[PDB]
């Protein structure tokens, strides 16, 4: 239900192709994406049980 | 890599790729049992990838040795950048041939005008995704001091120096970090981080190796 919970997921300025997870709103689930290795914004999680955990019902 | 080309199998001997599951950065060989990468590339469970070209086919001549230890520079800083480098323990040593083989680090720094070649498995597309599946090459001049910090104000250290073209089109990219820039034989730059890829006056920021001769050095050697 947070509000970081509805932001789009940032990829960042670090050039790594590193598989992680944001809620995504519009579809209601948790979905990968990818992340540069740094600078990371909240909603990025290592898997989907801690995304649905943090970020779920959003 | 953005607008490069194919470097052809195995003409990168020093090119490897970490992988997770999956490639995610890549890094570069300095002895049968180092490697050197990028500080952000940093994870639990590394397995490196050696003698690779098609990271998506068994082709014959790879390696695959985990990763014993990974030290990230002590003084890496995660806000700002700074201090960008990391060294992997290979569980056991790799066996070098024509292959795979290592690279030599600098005795002395690069200076703008400078040719180097940037190698990776990243994306090739400034707008979109497209992961290839054999390796990428890139030349690449390295630039001048000014340049940089012109182009990433307040963002620049004595630690790091652009490579690449103001006009865009050239650079490296997501899956490329902790790969090499190698210069007249040396490994001048890691593979860090940039404003997207290939765009217009923003280039590719890199590691200077140089700075990190002694430590490499010294490390490797008591661990
Ligand atoms: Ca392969």
């Amino acid at each position: 239900r947070p509000d970081f919970c509805l932001e789009p997921p940032y990829t960042g300025p670090c050039k790594a192709r590193i598989i992680r997870y944001f809620y995504n709103a519009k579809a209601g689930l948790c979905q990968t994406f990818v992340y540069g290795g740094c600078r990371a914004k909240r909603n990025n999680f290592k898997s989907a049980e801690d995304c649905m955990r943090t970020c779920g019902g959003a | 890599i953005v607008g490069g080309y194919t470097c052809g199998a195995n003409t990168v001997p020093y090119q490897v790729s970490l992988n997770s599951g999956y490639h995610f950065c890549g890094g570069s060989l300095i002895n049968s049992q180092w490697v050197v990468s990028a500080a952000h590339c940093y994870k639990s469970g590394i397995q490196v990838r050696l003698g690779e070209d098609n990271i998506n086919v068994v082709e014959g001549n790879e390696q695959f040795i985990s990763a014993s230890k990974s030290i990230v520079h002590p003084s890496y800083n995660s806000n700002t950048l700074n201090n960008d480098i990391m060294l992997i323990k290979l569980k056991s040593a790799a066996s070098l041939n024509s292959r795979v083989a290592s690279i030599s680090l600098p005795t002395s720094c690069a200076s703008a005008g400078t040719q180097c070649l940037i190698s990776g498995w990243g994306n090739t597309k400034s707008s979109g995704t497209s992961y290839p599946d054999v390796l990428k090459c890139l030349k690449a001049p390295i630039l001048s001091d000014s340049s940089c910090k012109s182009a990433y104000p307040g963002q620049i250290t004595s630690n790091m120096f652009c490579a690449g073209y103001l006009e865009g089109g050239k650079d490296s990219c997501q899956g490329d970090s902790g790969g090499p820039v190698v210069c007249s034989g040396k490994l001048q730059g890691i593979v860090s981080w940039g404003s997207g890829c290939a765009q217009k006056n923003k280039p590719g920021v890199y590691t200077k190796v140089c700075n990190y001769v002694s430590w490499i050095k010294q490390t490797i050697a008591s661990n």
